[PDB]
Order: C-alpha cells, then sequence, then structure tokens
C-alpha cells in the first residue's frame, strides 16, 4: 500500500515477483533451493550479430574454477558485414578508451551474468557511455561463501589488465573502471583495495546501492521495515549464507569501517560515485559508507536520491535512472 | 567371538549405511548377512521421508534389478557424497532406479 | 501485446493483465504471511512449475496450491589457432572460387600447420582439412559407435531421461499405452520407463512397443533381438508386454495403416524421436510426410530432441563458419575429459559427422541441422502445440549432470518450454515435447 | 546367577520422557558391570526372549562398532581372493 505510490506498475510487479520467488527459495535452516532458484531464472545467450549497436560473446577465463565473463562492445562502424571470429579481440581505435568491469548485484547468491537484467543494463551501459564492459560470473553463497567473488574479481581484473587490444593509443595502458550493483557494489569496493595494494591502477569507481551492514540496528532498519520490498528478517539471512562460520555483522567483509577493518587513511584509493537510495532499508549504512570515505581523506561524489527504492536502475521509465545514467557517463569521459 | 545368524542380524542392525558396508568387510558369517538385503532396505528407506509408493512393490522391484546394497553404492552414494544434510525424494528415487533398470538391461545380452 | 520494457527482461506479461497480476502478487503475499514456512516448504519440494515467463499462469498456479543469433565461446588458445582458422577460411574461400589450384596448396598448408599446434583445435583441423581435401578431388562398427557415444558423452543419457519425463506425466490416468520409436537403435530409452510405469501409483498400464530401424541384414533380425531382450525385463517387473518390430529406409516411407494401431482411447499412443528428424531434411519434402503422419496417429506427446545449430544454410562458407564453431566447442568440452577408448571412439563418431558436413551434398548429406527457432517453425505449420517441461524434469537432468560429469561445465537452462544441455553457456542440444493444437 | 540377578536389577527397575536420560546413564553403568558378560547376555537374552534389553544390549555394541578399521574391529573382540572382492566391492566406503 506503501510502496505502489512510489514506484511504477512495472517495477512494483517485477520486484514483487522476484521478492516473492526469493521467499519461497529461502529455507530456515540455512540452505538454498538451488535448483528451482535456476529453473526460474530467465536467461540470455551472447550474440555476435550487432543489435543496436552492440554485440557480445563469452570468453572462458578461468578453467579450474569455472570463471566466465562476457564482453561488450560497440559495432563496428567502418566495416559492414557483421564481426568474425577472428574480429573479436581487434585492437581499439581511439586516443582514450574506457574499460568497465562490472560486478552484478543478488546479495552474493542469486542472478547471474547471463541474467535477462544485468545483460539489458551492460548494453545500455555500452550505448550510453560509449566504452567496452565486461560482466564477470562469479561463485554464489551458500555453496562459495566467501571470499569466492572476491577472488573471482581479482581473477577477472588479471584477465582485463593483459588483453593487448584493449590498450589505448595514448599511453599504451588499459584505462579499468571498477562498477558494481548491490553486493557486487559491495565486490567492487573489495577489489578497489586489491587493485590498490598491487600495482594496477584503477582510475574510477561506481557503487550502485552498495551492500553493507552492521550489527546495530540504524534508525531506517526500524522505521522501514517491509514497507519497500525488503525486510530485516531476509537481510540478516543472507547475511548469515554469505559471512564465514562464528562472525558477526562486524566483518569487514560486512563493515568496511569497523574496528577490525583496515584503515583508508594514506592509502591511494580511487574516485568514488556513490548513488544511495533515499526508501532503502540500509539507507543508513550507505549514507555512513560515504561519509567514512569522505573523512577518511578520499575522494567521492555522493548521489543521495530522495524518493528512490531498489531496483530504479533496471527499467529506464524514471527521472532517477536518467540522471544517474548521466552522472556515470559524465564521470567515464572526464 | 562367535555370533549365530539372528544374532549378528540384531547387532548389525543399528549401524547405518557406511558401518554396514564396513562390516561387509570383516568377517564371513557378517559378510553373508550383510548381503542380506533387508538392512539395506532399512538404510535406503531411511533416506526418504515419503517415497510415494507401497513397500510391497518397491522391495520385489528393486530386488529383481540386482538389490538394495547394488542401488546404494552405485547411485546413492554419489548423490550423498557432497552433502549428506539433504534427504531424498521422490526424483532422486526415480533417477537412481532408472539407472538400475538400464544397467540391469545391460548385462541382458 | 506484451509488456516491452518487462519482456526484454524475459517476462511475458500482458499490458492489460498488469493491474490483475499485481492484485494476485497482493494475494499471494497475505497468504504467505498466514500460512507460514511449513506452507512455504509445500511451495517448493511438492510444486512442479511450469513456464516461469507466464507470470499470470504461475501466480495462479502458486495460489490454487496455497488454498540469426551466433553464439560463441573463446576459450584460451593461441595465435596458431588464428593461422589455422585463417588457413581453413582461406581453403574454404578458394574451393568456392573455383579456385582448385590454391585449394590443393592450402589444404596442405594446414596439413603442416596442425602437427605444430597442440589441443583440441588440431583435431578439429586433421578433420576438416580431410573433409576439405576428398571435397576437392569430388569437383575434380556402427553400432559400437553410438555405444561409445553413451559412456562418455552426456547428450544421449540427457534425451533419454528428459523425455520420458514428459511420456510418463502424459500417460498418468491410462490404462493401455502404445509407445512408437523412431530412433529404436538398442531401445536405451525404454529400459528406465517400464520400471516407472512398475511403481506408479494406481497400477500399471498394459506396455505395447513398436521400434522402427535403419535397413540393414542384421538390423532386420536386431530389431527382433532388442525386444526379445525388453520382453524379459517386463516379466521381472510383472508388465504385460508387445512388440514389433520395423524396417524402413526412411521415416517417408512410412504409412499409419501398418503401423497396427487400436482406437486411442481404448491405448494411448505416445512418439518419440531422438536425432533423427534432422537426417530427413536433405530427402525434398520429407519432413512434411513424415510430420502429416505423426497427426494421423493422434498421439498424446511427441518428444524431439535435436542439435541447437544452424547447418543447413544454403551458401557453403556460411554453413562452414558455423559447423566449426560448433563443433569447436564440442572438442573443448572433450578436452579434460579422461582418455580412453570409449573417448578416442567418440571423436570419430564426431569425425564422420563433420566430413559429411562439408564434403557431400544433396542427399547424400545428411546432417542438416536446425535451431529450435526453425524447428519450431516447422512443427508450428504442422499443427503441433508446445507441452511445457517442468521443474522435475529439470531437476534430474542437473543430478545426472552430477553422477558421470563433475568438473566439466554443463549447465542446464529452461526457454519457451524447452530444456536445453549445454557447455557453460553456449547451448548444444534442446529437448521439446509437442501437442496436437486443440 | 549374575546374569540372572542381572536381568532382575534390569527388569523390577523397569517396571519402577525425562526418565530415559537417566535411565540409560543406569544403563552405562549397568553394561560397564554387564561388561565381558554383555556377548554371554546375549546368549541370556535368548535364553529368556527379552525385547527392551536385546535392543538396548544390541545398541552398546553397534555404537562400539562405528569408526573402527578393519583390524581395529578385530582387536575389539578378538574375532586373497574373497579379501579383494570385498575390497572393491565396498571400495566407495574405503574412498
Ligand atoms: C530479497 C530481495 C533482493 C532484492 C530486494 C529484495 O528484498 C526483494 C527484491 C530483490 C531485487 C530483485 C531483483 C534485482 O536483482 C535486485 C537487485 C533488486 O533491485 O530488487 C534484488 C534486490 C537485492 O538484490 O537486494
Amino acid at each position: 500500500i506503501e510502496s505502489r505510490t512510489v514506484v511504477p506498475l512495472n517495477t512494483w510487479v517485477l520486484i514483487s515477483n522476484f521478492k516473492v520467488a526469493y521467499n519461497i527459495l529461502r529455507r530456515p535452516d540455512g540452505t538454498f533451493n538451488r535448483h528451482l532458484a535456476e529453473y526460474l531464472d530467465r536467461k540470455v545467450t551472447a550474440n555476435a550479430n550487432p543489435v543496436d549497436g552492440v554485440f557480445s560473446f563469452d570468453v572462458l577465463i578461468d578453467r579450474r574454477i569455472n570463471l566466465l565473463s562476457r564482453v561488450y562492445r560497440p559495432a563496428y562502424a567502418d566495416q559492414e558485414q557483421p564481426p568474425s571470429i577472428l574480429d573479436l579481440e581487434k585492437p581499439v581505435d581511439g586516443d582514450i578508451v574506457p574499460v568497465i568491469l562490472f560486478f552484478h548485484g543478488g546479495s552474493f547468491a542469486h542472478s547471474s551474468a547471463n541474467s535477462a537484467i544485468y545483460d539489458t543494463l551492460c548494453r545500455r551501459l555500452v550505448g550510453l557511455c560509449k566504452c567496452v564492459v565486461v560482466s564477470v560470473n562469479y561463485r554464489r553463497a551458500p555453496e562459495n561463501p566467501y571470499p569466492c567473488a572476491y577472488d573471482d574479481g581479482w581473477i577477472a581484473l588479471n584477465w582485463v589488465n593483459s588483453r593487448s587490444w584493449l590498450k589505448s593509443k595514448k599511453d599504451s595502458k588499459v584505462h579499468i573502471f571498477l562498477a558494481g550493483d548491490s553486493s557486487g557494489g559491495n565486490i567492487a569496493h573489495n577489489v578497489a583495495l586489491r587493485a590498490g595494494e598491487s600495482g594496477i591502477d584503477v582510475l574510477g569507481n561506481i557503487l550502485l546501492n552498495p551492500m553493507f551492514g552492521g550489527n546495530e540496528r540504524t534508525e531506517s532498519e526500524k522505521s522501514l521495515d517491509g514497507k519497500y520490498f525488503v525486510t530485516v528478517r531476509d537481510r540478516d539471512w543472507y547475511w548469515k549464507a554469505f559471512l564465514p562460520e562464528g562472525e558477526d555483522r562486524e566483518h569487514p567483509a560486512c563493515n568496511p569501517f569497523s574496528p577490525r577493518g583496515k584503515s583508508l587513511e594514506g592509502v591511494s584509493f580511487p574516485k568514488s560515485l556513490v548513488v544511495v537510495a533515499g526508501l532503502d532499508l540500509i539507507r543508513d549504512w550507505q549514507l555512513a559508507y560515504a561519509e567514512g570515505l569522505k573523512k577518511a581523506g578520499q575522494e567521492v561524489k555522493l548521489m543521495h536520491l530522495e524518493k528512490a527504492t531498489v531496483g530504479f536502475y533496471l527499467l529506464p521509465n524514471n527521472n532517477h535512472f536518467h540522471n544517474v545514467m548521466d552522472e556515470i557517463s559524465a564521470f567515464v569521459n572526464a | 567371538s562367535n555370533l549365530d545368524e539372528n544374532l549378528v542380524y540384531e547387532v548389525l542392525k543399528h549401524v547405518d549405511a557406511k558401518t554396514l558396508a564396513m562390516s561387509s568387510c570383516v568377517s564371513k558369517i557378517w559378510h553373508k548377512t550383510a548381503q542380506d538385503e533387508r538392512l539395506w532396505e532399512l538404510i535406503c528407506t531411511r533416506h526418504w521421508t515419503n517415497i510415494g509408493c507401497g513397500q510391497n512393490q518397491l522391495r520385489s522391484v528393486v530386488l529383481a534389478l540386482g538389490g538394495f546394497r547394488r542401488l546404494h553404492s552405485l547411485y546413492l552414494w554419489p548423490l550423498s557424497k557432497p552433502n549428506p544434510r539433504a534427504r531424498f525424494g521422490k526424483d532422486e528415487l526415480k533417477l537412481t532406479l532408472s539407472l538400475l533398470s538400464i544397467r540391469y538391461y545391460e548385462k541382458m545380452s | 501485446m506484451d509488456d516491452e520494457l518487462l519482456a526484454v527482461l524475459g517476462y511475458k506479461v500482458r499490458s492489460s493483465e498488469m493491474a490483475e497480476v499485481a492484485l494476485k502478487l497482493e494475494q499471494l503475499e497475505t497468504m504467505m504471511s498466514n500460512v507460514q514456512e511449513d506452507g512455504l516448504s509445500h511451495l517448493a519440494t511438492d510444486t512442479v512449475h511450469y513456464n516461469p515467463s507466464e507470470l499470470y499462469s504461475w501466480l495462479d498456479n502458486m495460489l490454487s496450491e496455497l488454498n540469426s543469433t551466433r553464439s560463441v565461446i573463446l576459450v584460451d588458445s593461441q595465435e596458431n589457432g588464428v593461422r589455422l582458422v585463417h588457413a581453413l577460411m582461406a581453403c574454404a574461400e578458394a574451393i568456392q572460387q573455383n579456385n582448385l589450384t590454391l585449394a590443393e596448396a592450402l589444404v596442405k598448408q594446414i596439413g603442416c600447420l596442425a602437427v605444430s599446434q597442440a589441443g583440441a583445435m588440431r583435431k578439429v583441423a586433421t578433420y576438416f582439412a580431410e573433409a576439405l581435401a576428398r571435397r576437392i578431388y569430388r569437383l575434380s562398427l556402427s553400432d559400437t559407435l553410438q555405444m561409445h557415444f553413451y559412456e562418455t558423452c552426456p547428450y544421449l543419457k540427457f534425451a533419454h531421461f528428459t523425455a520420458n519425463q514428459a511420456i510418463l506425466e502424459a500417460f498418468e490416468g491410462k490404462k493401455r499405452v502404445h509407445v512408437i520409436d523412431f530412433s529404436m537403435n538398442q531401445g536405451l530409452q525404454w529400459p528406465a520407463l517400464m520400471q516407472a510405469l512398475a511403481l506408479r501409483e494406481g497400477g500399471p498400464p498394459t506396455f505395447r512397443l513398436t521400434g522402427i530401424g535403419p535397413p540393414a541384414p542384421d538390423n532386420s533380425d536386431h530389431l527382433h533381438e532388442v525386444g526379445c531382450k525388453l520382453a524379459q525385463l517386463a516379466e521381472a517387473i510383472h508388465v504385460e508386454f508387445e512388440y514389433r518390430g520395423f524396417v524402413a529406409n526412411s521415416l517417408a516411407d512410412l504409412d499409419a495403416s501398418m503401423l497396427e494401431l487400436r482406437p486411442s482411447d481404448t491405448e494411448a499412443v505416445a512418439v518419440n524421436s531422438v536425432f533423427e528428424l534432422h537426417k530427413l531434411l536433405g530427402r525434398p519434402g520429407g519432413i512434411e510426410k513424415v510430420l502429416g503422419v505423426v497427426k494421423q496417429i493422434k498421439p498424446v506427446i511427441f518428444t524431439v530432441v535435436e542439435q541447437e545449430s544452424n547447418h543447413n544454410g544454403p551458401v557453403f562458407l556460411d554453413r562452414f563458419t558455423e559447423s566449426l564453431h560448433y563443433y569447436s566447442t564440442l572438442f573443448d568440452s572433450l578436452e579434460g575429459v579422461p582418455n580412453s577408448q570409449d573417448k578416442v571412439m567418440s571423436e570419430v563418431y564426431l569425425g564422420k559427422q563433420i566430413c559429411n558436413l562439408v564434403a557431400c551434398e544433396g542427399p547424400d548429406r545428411v546432417e542438416r541441422h536446425e535451431t529450435l527457432s526453425q524447428w519450431g517453425n516447422r512443427f508450428g505449420s504442422s499443427g503441433l502445440a508446445p507441452a511445457h517441461l517442468g521443474s522435475n524434469a529439470f531437476k534430474q537432468a542437473s543430478m545426472l549432470l552430477s553422477v558421470f560429469n563433475s568438473g566439466q561445465g554443463y549447465r542446464v537452462e529452461e526457454s519457451n518450454g524447452c530444456l536445453m544441455l549445454g557447455w557453460h553457456t553456449r547451448p548444444l542440444i534442446t529437448t521439446s515435447a509437442w501437442k496436437l493444437s486443440t | 546367577s549374575k546374569i540372572l540377578s542381572k536381568v532382575i536389577e534390569y527388569c523390577k527397575r523397569h517396571v519402577e520422557g525425562s526418565s530415559d536420560e537417566d535411565l540409560k546413564t543406569w544403563d552405562s553403568e549397568f553394561i560397564k558391570v554387564d561388561q565381558g558378560t554383555l556377548f554371554d547376555l546375549i546368549l541370556a537374552a535368548n535364553y529368556l526372549n527379552i525385547k527392551g534389553l536385546l535392543d538396548l544390549t544390541c545398541q552398546t555394541v553397534a555404537d562400539m562398532i562405528k569408526g573402527k578399521t578393519p583390524e581395529e574391529i578385530r582387536k575389539t573382540f578378538n574375532i586373497p581372493e574373497e579379501e579383494e572382492e570385498v575390497r572393491r566391492e565396498n571400495q566407495w566406503a574405503f574412498e
């Protein structure tokens, strides 16, 4: 009754359907119904025929862990015929070319790179930002709890930084922008930390409703509880499934600014673009993350949208989506 | 020491699956009493909370295709090897028995 | 008309049904608040779900119970693979340009590159050069081979079990049944179906089987031999059995009169065909005659298992390009499989498939593969409405890929009421069930 | 006799939910005293045709048998074609 007047009907239907399906798929004793989840998941396949100026193809980055990624590129305007197999890994022509390394959401347990909601998002990112995207297919919980995703991200980044056909003619280097959605945003942050420690130079970071939490109950959790598609019960379920055994929600993977965590002072970090939804159950944690970035001596551009729920970026029927896309495009081509 | 047939049928009753098959390799008398398919009948029946069919038809069919020991060893153990938490249901029984019937048909010539 | 913004996301919802669907969702929520965990468990393990894309039907079920595309995957390789593909694409265009002088050198050129090359690409290059070699000169065991394809590759077991579930579901409520196997082969699909009707609730029916096979001096009696062993199995489990073999050069040589069919109400009929309909597209008019006979049979289900690719294009280098990609994926899936005589004879089985694909023409070429989009166009014009596959079939196929295949990356996906088996994100085969449109 | 007095002090206790846990503690003390004579306590039970005591006394032996290697199971109660045949037929237990 309260969520109907804040989102369009199609968005309401999509999010409510996802919520009821995930309610069905969650079992109280900490086990997941994987077969039914994969049966109910809607997916697509890679296409080398350019559709609306974008074509994609899959690459098997790793075979021991079955790590895979999907590459989205703009259509070759110079040529007329559709690209061949050799034309896929063709060097880019341009003084500067940014590549976005994307991680998808799902609270470390749902969805995949082949899903029909993240493929559309990656195609739209290519179309609007005028870049190339690499969408990673990382392992999921509770079968692969931790730190499987944080290792898949590192391997994918090491692969992306080595492609000689992705280098730029200005300085013979690859310009990588880490991007993440929900839990993927979480992963993005952590991956950026690792990229800070090694020689890889990530230039930017984009977080869309990053997934962070804590032991204490913030005022948003108490006031907003079950009002907009999210409850603290399933949040705690997912944190229990993802996190290791015998650890609380103050683990650094949950809250980056915990006392057991690591300090961001005297640490090289990319400039951050954090988009925080207003009508979110965990809005206080995201605002605290932005404030900790500001007070840690780092750069961050906070984008707090007052009347934004979760999943506003999955359909182009709201002003928030257009504003966020324009800000991402300006952040990338800078 | 030495135990009678019904005595082994009682002591080797409360040993579940792994330890029974362990005890199939120790003593010749316990070897014969472990080849008995009623212990394995109980073992396999424990894996299911509701098979969905009467036991009278199930026992004859399973013993006609090779027995419960082979059904457990060949197919059920793969299905329980990664995680023993999950309890088998309709689909697991159907899959394992179909594999058993196909294997019985392979030996048929 | 559907909702364009949601149809892109994989959901078929009418624009005029939106409110209704939303209302249903509200209702569902309330029930899940009342019935609570136990009821939700019933929704997970005791329910079979059909066609998740149709939100109206899925929500109705839950409420009632609570009350040209080119898919390519690049595996790690070397530039010598590109030199091989460049050489392979050089000969295919040269042989198509009526050169027939550069082709001899180019075919020789591929041979010198293959020895240096290592991996699965050496096998694909060897089998394509050989089929390219004796095409140049054309303008200028079997029983054990299909056996060896069973214990090594998972496509045959996936085809049998997934089709059996669709047949088993359609046979519930019937006292006499009759199945016709267009791909009788050695009858490995049917022993698993017979034991399922024995344990069926309500009592097993009278099971009748009729197989059709390719002509041979021995296959006429080999089909008789197969039913000898199936007759002995139907008595161990107390099932009434009946059998009759066939010999036919092609399925187009069939008619409904000689199948000896009782009235359909008395005996239920289910037609089966696995990897057989693509061998019929070489003959002009063949597929339309066979699909007019299946309609004459009037079955309750017709399960088809095929290969997901477009290897039947009217241009040679088009067929050459797609076939090279598809058979590169197959030889990549088998790369990690432990070496065995079953594995060796599996590549020869596929090597004969490659060699017939590009060297032959006319009726001699039988590997006329098509995609589900093209296959669904042929069945739809005949009058065969789809029969959707549920999550019970999906579940068994997933556990099937866990007993024999452990580390190999095979996946199952649902699409348009069908099931697909593929390597990682690359589909390979598809299983579909059809019923007469009413 | 000793096993006769044992079955009296078990079965009048049987005559004499929350009672089963301390009953099983008394049974632990019992089979501690009933040790050694336990195997012949099976023969005494067959002499008497007991039901509850039979299950309870077989349960203790079964609880022992769990998790011992072949020769371990040997030396607890003092007990090559067939050897390799049983090893290969039950390899999954050893795998
Ligand atoms: C249990 C969940 C998970 C939600 C929130 C919700 O409470 C219900 C709706 C889920 C969701 C549905 C689809 C998207 O993957 C997601 C990121 C979203 O926006 O909304 C999904 C989102 C999330 O991943 O946080």
